[PDB]
C-alpha cells in the first residue's frame, strides 16, 4: 500500500488517494441538501454506535457563520479541520470587508486546504455540503477530496448518496417550499437510515432566505416535520 | 525533516494505520466511564499486582487540570505524551484566558491532536484512546472519549480498551440517568467485571464530584466488589 | 477622549463624548467610540482610533470564533484577557489604547479597562481618556450602587457633559449604553451643548 | 529512495510496533542487570561480560562515577543499562544534561520519575516520529528524593516506564522476577538487598559462587554531608545526609558475594 | 535528502547494517596496539596494491592531537572521517578548557560519532574500528573503537584481517611488567607473525606515546626496530 | 534622505441622497517647486462606484491604489464576479493602512461612493485607518479651510433660520466649486485645476474646473 | 509496468507513463473547443447538463486578466491552481509595467510551471489541460497546454472528452476564420462544441459556457442574457 | 530494481535512468547543426500533431543570449528548463562579469546542470539533448549536451531519430569551406530528405543561425532562404 507514493495518478487519470478518499465518503452516514427558494436545507443520519453517546455531540451540522452551515461525511475528525478552516475564513473575511462571506468563497476557501497533500501526508476523507444565504440567495455546494467544489440544488453525500440521487430525481423541483423540502429531507433519511429514523437519529438545520440566519432543528421541531408524512 | 506519508488511504477507503493504532487500543487495559447526576466515575482496569511494582500508590488515572481527568487504553507512552500535551494546553489555556477550559474544550483539543497524527507526514497515529471526565466551572459534569482516529464524543457511560464493546453492549441495558455517587460507582465496577478476571487488586477507581476528586482506597473498593459480585451470581 | 463605565445594581454604565483631535484642529465631531464588539460586550475607544479599531474588531472576531467553536459565549473576563493579553505582546511596538469591556457573562456585570501596555484591571467605575480627569469629579461624587438605571445613565451623561465641557480635546456627543442581563442598550445621544442648556437653564 | 524505507515508525496490522519489539529482543540478549529497592537505599547488581585478560581500566579518577554496567546520571541518580551499549550514552548523555537543567532552573535535584519521564519522552519520539530506529537500551534508575525516598524505575524502548521495589533487565529477566518475587520484602535493610541482589543474578547466570569477575555492583544510598560550606551561603539549608551512588570496588564487594555463597549452600542442605 | 534510517532491527534484536560494517571493518589490514609502563606503540601494515603507489603518502597510523594517536582497519576513507572529527574535537577541548582531551573523552566523543551514523537517516554506518593510543593525566592509554560505537580500553590487542590470531599471540607475549622497548618489539614481532612478505620501513607504520606525546615513527627510527627483529 | 515626502493638494467629497461627488485638485508639489499642473492620480477608480482620494505622498498613493486594486480583483474571482461594496472597501482598506502601522503609507484616504440602498456615501482616513462614514470629507493642504465652510453650509448648527431643502447634485457641484476656488485662493499649495467625479448608479461624470494658477 | 509509478522514472523505451497518466485525466474532462479570428477568440465549454430539474455549476472557465482567460479540462482543482498562478502573474506584470503580460509570455510561464512539476519526486504533474485565450498587441492568442508542460499556439482545437470529433469539425472550417466575424467565430466554435456532446443532447444556455476575448473587448465570459444570442 | 532510478549504478557501471531519457531523445525529431568559419546554423524538424497549429508553435529554437540560442531535440518542455538555465548563465556572465558568455562555458554550465540531475534520487534526467550555437569571443561553436551532461564540441551534429542518416548527409559537406549561407540550404535540405513521410505527416523545418552577417546575433532564418 507504500508501492505507489500519494501523488500517484492511475492509468485513468486520477489520482488514487483521492479515489480512495472518496471510497471512503461511501462508508459514512448520509447527509443531505436542499436548496428551496425560502432557503437551504441540510439533514444529516448521526448513526450513533451507542445509546449511551449523547447525541447533540455527535454534530455532523456546524455552524460556519451565522449564514452558512456544513454537514460533513466520511471522517469526522477530518471534517472538523475543514469546519475550522472555514471558520476561520469566514470570519477573516468580515473582518477584512465587514461583511458576510459568500458561500461560494466559503466553500473555495475550505476547498483551498483540500489540495494541501504530499504538508497534509493524505486527503481529508470527507465531502462537506456548505448551505448557506449570501446576496445571491441561498445556495449549496459540495466540497470533495479532490478539492472540487460544486454548486448543487440538491445533493447527497455518504452511504445513502445513490438512492438519495435516485429519489432528488423524481421529487425535487427547483420551486419548492422549505416545509416541503424539510420533508423531501426527512424522507430520503428514512428510506436510506440503517436504524428506524427517529427525532435524535438525525440533525436537520435550515438557513433561511427572508432573515438569512440559520436555525438547528431541535428534536422537537424535527418531530414538528415527522407529524406531516 | 522526515515527512513521508505514513498514514493514507488504501483502495477501500480505510486508513489501515488508523485502523492498527484502533488494534493497539483493543490491546489495552479496559477503562470505564460513567456519568451521574452531580458525579462522574472513571474506572480501569490495572494489569494485575505483582508483588515487585512499587506499594507506593501509582495513578493510572491522569490528572491534566484541576477539573479534568483522563483515563487511556493502548500504549502507555503515547499516552503519556497527549496527557502532556493536554497538561499543558490547560495551562496555556488558563493563561490565555483567565478562565478554566472547559471539559469538552480541552476533549477538542486532544481529539485534534489525535486526528492532527493521522494526517501529518513522518509520524504514525498515536494509538490511544481516552476517557476524559470532569466538571466545568458550573456544576454540569462531561464525560467523553476519543479515539485515535481523533473522533471524540460525549457519553453518558463508556467503556475503552479490551472487549471495550462486550462493556458497552452491558452498559446499554442497565444504565439509568441520574445515578448517585454510590450508584455510579457500583454501575462502573458492575461494568468493568464484565471482562476483568477479580476486583481485588485490579480496579482502580476515581470519583469526581464538582470540585472534588478521590480515588477509592483499596478498602472502600472492597466493600464494592463484594456488594457487586454477589449481585453477579443472579 | 472622555469615556466612562461603571458597574452598578442594575449593570454598566458607558458613555462617551464623540471629538477626534488631531492635536488642536477637530477632525470629527462624530467618532463612535463604544465598538459594540458581540452584543454582550461594548468595549470603548480611546488612543489612537485605529489601534482600538482594530484590536477591538479581532477581539470581536476571536469572541466570535469562540462561540462558534466552543457553542457559548465568551466570558468578559476572557475577552479582556485576550486584548490584554494582544496589548501585552506589543507592549513594545507604541500601541496607543486605553479600552474598556464591559459586558455580562453568566457570572454577572464585568468591567475591564485594557490599555495598551497589557494591563488589564477590573473595577467597579472607570473613566478614561484626556476629559477622565473631569469626569472622575462627576461621577466620584454621584456614583452609588443603588442608583436606577435613570439615574445611573443621568449620572454617566453628565459626568461626559461635564467632561465635554472643560476639556479641550473632548466634545461634541454625549452616548450613553447601558448593559443588562440581555445584552446592551443604546440609551441616549445627545449633542453635549442641548445638555449644557438641560442641566443649566438660564 | 521511498523503495528501500523500512518504515520504522509505522504500525503493524495488530497495533505493534514491530522495531520496538525487536529492540527488545536486543535487550533480552544483554548482560543481566538486578535491581532491589530497599528503604536503606537501592541495589543494582548487574553482569559484565567475560573479562578477556587483555582488557584494561580506563584509569578514571572518580571510582563511582561510572563501571561497565553502571552509571552515574546526578549526585542522586544512578542506573543501569541493557541492550544496544552506544544507544545507552547517548541517553545517558541527554539524561545528565536534563537532570543538570533541572538543577539549574530550580536549583534543586530533579526527582527521580521526572528524570526517567524525560528520558523515556526521548525514547517515545522515536517510536513515532522520524523515521529511524528507536533506542534500543533499557534502563533501570535509581536515585532518592525527598518526595518519595528510594526510588527504582525501569524504563523500555517503547517510552514507558515502571517503578519497583525490584526488578531486572536483560536476559533472564522473567526468570529473575519470579525469584525476587519469592525473596523480596518491605523491611530489608541494605545488608540484605545486596544480598538479594547477588543470590538472583548468580541464579540467573548459572553459577555455584558468584564470579566477581563478572559482576558489578552499585548502590545509591544516603550518607552524612561533609561539605556543609555554611559561611558561604549562610540562609541556605544544607541536609544532614545526602545521597550517594557508589560502585563496588572488587574488594567492597567480595565480602557480600562470599555472604551469598553461603546462603547458596545453606539452601542445598534442605534439598 | 533520504531521512529514513538504514540501520534497523531485525526480528532476533539484531542490527543487522551494524554487523555488516563490522565484517567491513575487519576486512582491513591489521593495526594493533600494546600498552607498556611508560607508553603505548601502535602499528599498522600499510599494504601498497602495487610498488608504484609512493608508500610515504600512505597514512595508516594518525596523530591527532600531539598527545594522542590513531590507526585504523577497514574502510579508510570511513576513518579518515572519524579523524578529522576527533582531530577537530581534540582541539576544540583545548580551545576551552587550555589542556589536552584526556582519550577517554576523545574516545566517548568518537563513539558517539559512529553511534549517529547507527541510528541518523540516510546513512549507513562507519565500516572501519579504530585504536586510539595516547596519554593523559591517568597515564597510557589504548581504547579500540568499532563501528557500533562501542569501545574498549585494552593493554594489547589487534584490529584487521590477521587479529584473531594476532591477538593470540598478543595474550602469550603480553607482560604487566612490559617497557616500550619491549613493546614496540613485541607489536613488531605481532605484525610480522601474519605478514606475507619481509616488513620493511615502507610497508608497516608505528606510533608511539611516550613521555607525553604521540609521534608516529620516522623510516629511520623505525628501520632501527627493524633490524632487531 | 527620507522614504517621505509631501506632495500637497486637496481632495473633497459630498455625499447626496443618490450620489457623491469627489474632488481633488491636480497639482502635483515638489520640493519648492511646481511638478506638474495636470495630476490626476490623486482619484482612483476602484469599482464603478467606488473611489478612492488620496493626498500626501504621490509615491504611496500610487502604490496603495494598486494594492486595492488588486485586493479587489481578487475579491472579484473570489465572489463569482461581484465587486466589492463601497463599504467593503472601505473597510478593506482601514485593514490595510493599519497592516502598515509600521512604516505607514502617507496617505490621506478617502474612499466614496454609493451604500446598498443606493445613497452617497464617505469614508476618511488618517494614516492607519482610522475610519468613519459620514457624508463629507476633506483631506489635505486646503482641508483646515474648506472643512468648516462645508460645515457651516451643509449643517447650519449656527443658524436660526430653517435648513433649506436637500442639496442637488448640482448644487453640491457649485458649492464645491466655491469652496475650491476660495481654497486655490488662500491655500498656496492648492492651485491648477480640480477634477470632480460625481458618483450616481447611472455612471460617472467627470468635470474639470479651472482654479488659479499662481 | 515496473515504471508507471513515479514521475522520476523513465521507462525502457523513453516514456514518462505518470504524465501519459496524467494526459489521461485531460481527455476524460469536458470538451471544450477554442477558435482564432482574426481580431477575436473563442472559448466554448460543455459544462455538466441538469439531472431533471437538478443543476450543478462548476467553474470551467476562467478570467485571468483583462485580456485573458482560459478553459479547463480535467482535474478541476489544478485548474485552480493553475487559475491562481496564472492570475497572480498576471497582477504582478501588470502592476509593473502598467500594461498586460503578453500572450506569448504567459504562455512560456504556463509551461515552465508545469514542468517544475514533472521532474522531482513528490510533485506530480497537473492533471488538466488549458485552453488560454488572449489578446494583446500581438493580436489574439490562442494556447493550449497540457500536463507535459507542451504548449501549443493554435488556430483552433479542443480538448476533453469526445472532443476529437470537435478537432474533425475545426479541420475543415478552420483556415477560414481569420476572415470569419465574431459570430461566425462563435457559431464555429458551437458547432464544434456540438459535435462532442453525446448522441441526443444539444447545446443550450445551461450546458455551456461561451467566452470571447479580442481587439477592444476585455474577456469575458458569457451569462444567460448574451450566451442565448448565439446558442440559437 | 537497477533502473528505476538515476541515483544508481547497474553492475557495468552504467546508469540506465540516464540510457533511458537518451531513449528519448533518440526517438524525437531530427535537429542537425553546422558550425562554420562564418558562423552556426541549426535546423530542425518540427513534428505537428494537428493541421491546425500556428507557424511558431513549439519553437525548439530558442535564443538564450544576443550571440548564443538552443535548440531542443527531445522533450520540448525539459529543454524549455534547459533553456531557463542556459539564459540565467549568460544573464549572469552579463550581469557580474560584464562579458558575454563563452560558448564553451555556456555549454559546460548547461552540462553541469543537465549532468547534476543524474545524480540524485529525487530528480530524473532530461529527456532532451541541447544543441548549443554561439559566436561569442570564442568564436563560431557547436555543442551539443546530452542527458547525461555530456557535451561536446562539434563541426556538425545530427539527432534525434534521423540521426544515423542525417549524420551520412553531414559527413558529405566540407566544414573548412562551408558558409552559412551554404549550411542554411543544405541543413535544410538535409531533414527534408530523412525525413520519414508516411509517419509524421505534418512537419516545417525551423532554421536558426548566428553569423557574421546576422551581426553575431540568434535569430530564426528569413523564411525566405528555405
Ligand atoms: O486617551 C489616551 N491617550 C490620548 C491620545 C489620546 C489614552 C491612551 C491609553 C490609555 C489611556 N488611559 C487613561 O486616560 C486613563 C485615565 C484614567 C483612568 O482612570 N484610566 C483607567 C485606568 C485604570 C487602571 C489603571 C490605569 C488606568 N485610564 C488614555
Amino acid at each position: 500500500e507504500y508501492d505507489r507514493g500519494v501523488n500517484t495518478f492511475s492509468p485513468e487519470g486520477r489520482i488514487f488517494q483521492i479515489e480512495y478518499a472518496v471510497e471512503a465518503i461511501k462508508l459514512g452516514s448520509t447527509s443531505l441538501g436542499i436548496r428551496t427558494p425560502e432557503g437551504v436545507v441540510l439533514a444529516a443520519e448521526k448513526r450513533v454506535p451507542s445509546t449511551l453517546v449523547v447525541p447533540s455531540s455527535m454534530s455532523k451540522i456546524m455552524e460556519v457563520d451565522s449564514h452558512i452551515a456544513a454537514v460533513m461525511s466520511g471522517m469526522v475528525a477530518d471534517a472538523r479541520i475543514l469546519v475550522e478552516h472555514a471558520r476561520v475564513e469566514s470570519q477573516n473575511h468580515r473582518f477584512t470587508y465587514n461583511e458576510p462571506m459568500s458561500v461560494e468563497s466559503c466553500t473555495l476557501a475550505t476547498c483551498d486546504l483540500s489540495i494541501q497533500f504530499g504538508l497534509m501526508s493524505r486527503p481529508f476523507g470527507v465531502s462537506l455540503l456548505i448551505a448557506g444565504v449570501d446576496e445571491k440567495g441561498p445556495q449549496l455546494w459540495q466540497t470533495d477530496p479532490s478539492g472540487t467544489h460544486t454548486r448543487y440544488d440538491a445533493q447527497a453525500i455518504g452511504g445513502g448518496a445513490e438512492a438519495a440521487q435516485s429519489v432528488f430525481t423524481e421529487r425535487y423541483h427547483r420551486n419548492m417550499t422549505l416545509e416541503e423540502g424539510e420533508t423531501l429531507a426527512v424522507d430520503i433519511l428514512k428510506q436510506v437510515m440503517e436504524d428506524q429514523l427517529s427525532p435524535e437519529n438525525i440533525e436537520v438545520a435550515v438557513v433561511r432566505a427572508d432573515d438569512g440566519k440559520l436555525h438547528m432543528y431541535t428534536p422537537t421541531e424535527i418531530k414538528a416535520i415527522m407529524s406531516r408524512m | 525533516s522526515y515527512d513521508r506519508a505514513i498514514t493514507v488511504f488504501s483502495p477501500d477507503g480505510h486508513l489501515f494505520q488508523v485502523e492498527y493504532a484502533q488494534e493497539a487500543v483493543k490491546k489495552g487495559l479496559a477503562a470505564v466511564g460513567v456519568l451521574g447526576s452531580d458525579s462522574v466515575v472513571i474506572a480501569v482496569e490495572k494489569k494485575s499486582a505483582v508483588k515487585l511494582q512499587d506499594s507506593r500508590t501509582i495513578r493510572k488515572i491522569y490528572k491534566v487540570d484541576a477539573n479534568i481527568y483522563l483515563a487511556f487504553a493502548g500504549l502507555s507512552a503515547d499516552a503519556r505524551v497527549l496527557i502532556n500535551k493536554a497538561q499543558l494546553e490547560c495551562q496555556r489555556f488558563s493563561l490565555n484566558y483567565e478562565d478554566t477550559m472547559d471539559v469538552d474544550m480541552l476533549v477538542r483539543y486532544v481529539a485534534g491532536v489525535q486526528q492532527k497524527s493521522t494526517q501529518s507526514g513522518g509520524s504514525r497515529p498515536f494509538g490511544v484512546a481516552t476517557v476524559i471526565g470532569g466538571f466545568n466551572e458550573d456544576g454540569k459534569p462531561h464525560l467523553w472519549k476519543t479515539d485515535p482516529s481523533g473522533m471524540c464524543s460525549a457519553w453518558r457511560a463508556v467503556a475503552i480498551g479490551r472487549h471495550d464493546q462486550t462493556v458497552i453492549e452491558y452498559m446499554e441495558k442497565s444504565y439509568k440517568d441520574g445515578m448517585s455517587r454510590d450508584e455510579c460507582v457500583h454501575f462502573a465496577i458492575k461494568s468493568l467485571l464484565e471482562v476483568v478476571e477479580s476486583g481485588s487488586r485490579n480496579i482502580e477507581l476515581l470519583v469526581l464530584q464538582y470540585k472534588e476528586a478521590r480515588y477509592l482506597t483499596e478498602e472502600e473498593l472492597q466493600k464494592f466488589v463484594v456488594e457487586v459480585e454477589k449481585e453477579r451470581e443472579e | 477622549t472622555t469615556t466612562l463605565a461603571f458597574r452598578f445594581n442594575g449593570g454598566i454604565i458607558v458613555a462617551v463624548d464623540s471629538r477626534a483631535s488631531t492635536g488642536q484642529y477637530i477632525a470629527s465631531q462624530t467618532v463612535m467610540k463604544v465598538l459594540e464588539i458581540n452584543d454582550y460586550l461594548l468595549g470603548t475607544l480611546a488612543g489612537g482610533a485605529a489601534d482600538c479599531q482594530y484590536w477591538e474588531r479581532v477581539l470581536g472576531m476571536e469572541c466570535r470564533l469562540w462561540e462558534l467553536r466552543n457553542g457559548s459565549r465568551i466570558t468578559v473576563a476572557a475577552a479582556s484577557k485576550i486584548l490584554a493579553n494582544i496589548t501585552y505582546a506589543y507592549r513594545n511596538h507604541g500601541l496607543s489604547m486605553g479600552t474598556m469591556v464591559a459586558g455580562w457573562d453568566q457570572f454577572g456585570p464585568s468591567l475591564y479597562y485594557v490599555d495598551d501596555k497589557g494591563s488589564r484591571v477590573k473595577q467597579d467605575l472607570f473613566s478614561v481618556g484626556s476629559g477622565s480627569i473631569y469626569a472622575y469629579g462627576v461621577l466620584d461624587t454621584g456614583y452609588r450602587k443603588d442608583l436606577s438605571v435613570e439615574d445611573a445613565c443621568d449620572l454617566a451623561r453628565r459626568s461626559i457633559f461635564h467632561a465635554t465641557y472643560r476639556d479641550g480635546a473632548s466634545g461634541g456627543i454625549v452616548t450613553v449604553y447601558h448593559v443588562h442581563e440581555k445584552g446592551w442598550t443604546k440609551i441616549s445621544r445627545d449633542d453635549q451643548t442641548k445638555l449644557y442648556h438641560r442641566y443649566f437653564p438660564s | 529512495s521511498h523503495r528501500y524505507d523500512s518504515r520504522t515508525t509505522t504500525f503493524s496490522p495488530e497495533g505493534r510496533l514491530y522495531q520496538v519489539e525487536y529492540a527488545v529482543e536486543a535487550i533480552q540478549q544483554a548482560g543481566t542487570v538486578i535491581g532491589v529497592c530497599t528503604k536503606d537505599g537501592v541495589v543494582l547488581a548487574g553482569e559484565k561480560m567475560v573479562p578477556h585478560p587483555l582488557f584494561d581500566s580506563e584509569s578514571m579518577q572518580d571510582k563511582n562515577t561510572s563501571g561497565e554496567k553502571m552509571y552515574k546520571i546526578a549526585e542522586h541518580i544512578g542506573c543501569s543499562v541493557a541492550g544496544v551499549t552506544s544507544d545507552a550514552y547517548a541517553l545517558l548523555n541527554y539524561a545528565r544534561l536534563s537532570a543538570l537543567r533541572h538543577q539549574y532552573t530550580f536549583q534543586e535535584p530533579m526527582a527521580i520519575e521526572d528524570l526517567c519521564r524525560i528520558l523515556c519522552d526521548e525514547k517515545q519520539l522515536y517510536t513515532q516520529y522520524g523515521g529511524v530506529r528507536p533506542y534500543g537500551v533499557s534502563f533501570l534508575l535509581v536515585g532518592w528524593d525527598r518526595y518519595y525516598g528510594y526510588q527504582l524505575y525501569s524504563t523500555e524502548p517503547s517510552g514507558d516506564y515502571s517503578a519497583w521495589s525490584a526488578y531486572a533487565i536483560g536476559q533472564n529477566d522473567q526468570v529473575a522476577h519470579a525469584l525476587l518475587k519469592k525473596d523480596w520484602h518491605e523491611s530489608m535493610t541494605l545488608e540484605d538487598g545486596m544480598l538479594l541482589a547477588l543470590r538472583v543474578l548468580g541464579k540467573t547466570m548459572d553459577t555455584a559462587k558468584i564470579d566477581l569477575d563478572r559482576v558489578e555492583v552499585a548502590v545509591m544510598r544516603k550518607v552524612p554531608a561533609s561539605n556543609i560550606d555554611q559561611l558561604l551561603d549562610p540562609f541556605k539549608h544544607h541536609p544532614k545526609t545526602t545521597p550517594r551512588f557508589q560502585i563496588l570496588t572488587r574488594s567492597e564487594l567480595k565480602p557480600h558475594a562470599e555472604r551469598a555463597d553461603q546462603a547458596r549452600e545453606a539452601e542445598e542442605k534442605a534439598e | 535528502e533520504a531521512f529514513y534510517g538504514l540501520t534497523t532491527f531485525s526480528p532476533s534484536g539484531k542490527l543487522i547494517q551494524i554487523e555488516y560494517a563490522t565484517t567491513a571493518a575487519g576486512k582491513g589490514t591489521t593495526a594493533l596496539g600494546v600498552k607498556a609502563t611508560d607508553g603505548v606503540v601502535i602499528a599498522a601494515k600499510k599494504k601498497a596494491p602495487s610498488t608504484l603507489v609512493d608508500a610515504s603518502s600512505i597514512q595508516k597510523v594518525f596523530v591527532l592531537d600531539e598527545h594522542v594517536g590513531c590507526t585504523y582497519s577497514g574502510m579508510g576513507p570511513d576513518c579518515r572521517v572519524l579523524i578529522d572529527s576527533a582531530r577537530k574535537n581534540c582541539q576544540q577541548y583545548k580551545l576551552m578548557y587550555n589542556e589536552p582531551i584526556p582519550i577517554s573523552q576523545l574516545v566517548r566523543k568518537i563513539s558517539a560519532i559512529y553511534q549517529e551514523f547507527t541510528q541518523s537517516g540516510g546513512v549507513r554506518p562507519f565500516g572501519c574500528s579504530l585504536l586510539v593510543a595516547g596519554v593523559d593525566a591517568n597515564g597510557y592509554h589504548l581504547y579500540q573503537v568499532d563501528p557500533s560505537g562501542t569501545f574498549w580500553a585494552w593493554k594489547a590487542t589487534a584490529i584487521g584481517t590477521g587479529s584473531p590470531d594476532a591477538k593470540a599471540f598478543l595474550e602469550k607475549r603480553y607482560t604487566v611488567d612490559m617497557e616500550l622497548e619491549d613493546a614496540v618489539h613485541t607489536a613488531l614481532l605481532t605484525l610480522k607473525e601474519g605478514f606475507d612478505g619481509q616488513m620493511t620501513s615502507e610497508n608497516t607504520q608505528v606510533g608511539r606515546v611516550v613521555e607525553n606525546r604521540f609521534e608516529i615513527l620516522s623510516v629511520d627510527q623505525l628501520r632501527d626496530y627493524l633490524d632487531q627483529i | 534622505w527620507s522614504p517621505y515626502q509631501d506632495n500637497g493638494g486637496t481632495t473633497a467629497a459630498i455625499a447626496g441622497k443618490d450620489f457623491v461627488i469627489l474632488a481633488g485638485d491636480t497639482r502635483l508639489n515638489g520640493d519648492f517647486c511646481l511638478h506638474s499642473r495636470h495630476d490626476q492620480s490623486k482619484i482612483f477608480q476602484l469599482t464603478p462606484y467606488t473611489y478612492m482620494a488620496s493626498n500626501g505622498m504621490q509615491a504611496d498613493r500610487l502604490q496603495l491604489q494598486q494594492m486595492l486594486k488588486y485586493r479587489v480583483k481578487w475579491y472579484k474571482y473570489n465572489n463569482g464576479g461581484k465587486v466589492p461594496s463601497t463599504k467593503a472597501i472601505a473597510q478593506l482598506m482601514s485593514t490595510m493602512l493599519y497592516h502598515r502601522r509600521f512604516f505607514p503609507y502617507y496617505t490621506f484616504n478617502m474612499v466614496v461612493g454609493l451604500d446598498e440602498e443606493g445613497h452617497g456615501v464617505c469614508y476618511s482616513y488618517d494614516a492607519v485607518g482610522s475610519t468613519e462614514p459620514f457624508l463629507y470629507g476633506t483631506r489635505g493642504s486646503a482641508a483646515s479651510f474648506v472643512e468648516p465652510l462645508l460645515d457651516c453650509l451643509i449643517n447650519r448648527q449656527h443658524m436660526t433660520s430653517q435648513a433649506p431643502p436637500e442639496m442637488t447634485k448640482e448644487e453640491t457641484l457649485a458649492m464645491l466649486k466655491n469652496a475650491f476656488t476660495g481654497a486655490a485662493e488662500r491655500d498656496i499649495y492648492t492651485g491648477d485645476s480640480v477634477s470632480f467625479f460625481i458618483i450616481t448608479k447611472d455612471g460617472v461624470q467627470q468635470e474639470s474646473f479651472e482654479l488659479r494658477k499662481d | 509496468n515496473e515504471y508507471d509509478s513515479d514521475i522520476t522514472t523513465w521507462s525502457p523505451t523513453g516514456r514518462l507513463f505518470q504524465i501519459e497518466y496524467a494526459n489521461e485525466a485531460v481527455n476524460n474532462g469536458s470538451a471544450t473547443v477554442g477558435v482564432k479570428g482574426k481580431n477575436f477568440v473563442v472559448l466554448a465549454a460543455l459544462k455538466r447538463s441538469p439531472v431533471a430539474e437538478l443543476s450543478s455549476y462548476q467553474e470551467k472557465v476562467f478570467e485571468i486578466d483583462e485580456h485573458v482567460g482560459m478553459s479547463i479540462s480535467g482535474l478541476v482543482a489544478d485548474g485552480r491552481v493553475l487559475a491562481r498562478y496564472l492570475r497572480t502573474e498576471c497582477m504582478n506584470y501588470r502592476y509593473m509595467y502598467s500594461n498586460g503580460m503578453p500572450m506569448n509570455q504567459m504562455a512560456d510561464m504556463i509551461g515552465e510551471k508545469h514542468q517544475r512539476h514533472i521532474q522531482c519526486s513528490g510533485k506530480r504533474p497537473f492533471g488538466v489541460g488549458l485552453l488560454l485565450a488572449g489578446y494583446d498587441r500581438q493580436g489574439p492568442h490562442l494556447y493550449q497546454t497540457v500536463p507535459s508542460g507542451d504548449v501549443y499556439d493554435y488556430k483552433a482545437t479542443a480538448m476533453g472528452v469526445r472532443s476529437q470529433a470537435s478537432r474533425t469539425y475545426l479541420e475543415r472550417h478552420f483556415e477560414h476564420f481569420s476572415d470569419c466575424t465574431l459570430d461566425e467565430l462563435v457559431t464555429h466554435a458551437l458547432k464544434a462544441l456540438a459535435s462532442a456532446t453525446s448522441e441526443g443532447i444539444e447545446l443550450n444556455v445551461k450546458n455551456t459556457t461561451i467566452a470571447i476575448v479580442g481587439k477592444d473587448t476585455p474577456f469575458t465570459i458569457f451569462e444567460e442574457e448574451s450566451a442565448r444570442k448565439y446558442l440559437d | 530494481g537497477h533502473d528505476q532510478s538515476t541515483d544508481v549504478f547497474s553492475a557495468e557501471g552504467r546508469v540506465f535512468q540516464v540510457e533511458y531519457a537518451g531513449k528519448a531523445v533518440d526517438n524525437s525529431s531530427t535537429a542537425v547543426a553546422a558550425c562554420c568559419k562564418d558562423g552556426v546554423v541549426v535546423a530542425v524538424e518540427k513534428v505537428h500533431t494537428s493541421r491546425m497549429l500556428e507557424k511558431g508553435s513549439n519553437n525548439r529554437i530558442h535564443a538564450v543570449d544576443r550571440q548564443a540560442g538552443i535548440c531542443i531535440c527531445g522533450l520540448l518542455p525539459d529543454g524549455r528548463a534547459i533553456v531557463s538555465r542556459a539564459r540565467q548563465e549568460a544573464e549572469n556572465s552579463r550581469d557580474i562579469f560584464a562579458t558575454p558568455i563563452r560558448g564553451s562555458v555556456l555549454a559546460n554550465r548547461v552540462g553541469e546542470f543537465m549532468h547534476a540531475y543524474t545524480t540524485h534520487f529525487a530528480y530524473r534526467p532530461f529527456g532532451c539533448s541541447a544543441i548549443i550555437a554561439s559566436y561569442a569571443d570564442d568564436g563560431p561553436q557547436l555543442f551539443v549536451s546530452d542527458p547525461s551532461g555530456t557535451v561536446a564540441g562539434y563541426y556538425g551534429v545530427a539527432l534525434g531519430k534521423a540521426k544515423t542518416v542525417a549524420k551520412s548527409e553531414l559527413e558529405k559537406l566540407d566544414f573548412s569551406s562551408l558558409t552559412c549561407d551554404e549550411a542554411v540550404g543544405k541543413l535544410a535540405s538535409i531533414l527534408h530528405e530523412v525525413h520519414d513521410k508516411q509517419k509524421d505527416k505534418l512537419y516545417e523545418v525551423e532554421v536558426a543561425w548566428v553569423c557574421d552577417k546576422s551581426d553575431r546575433k540568434f535569430v530564426h532564418v528569413p523564411a525566405d532562404m528555405v
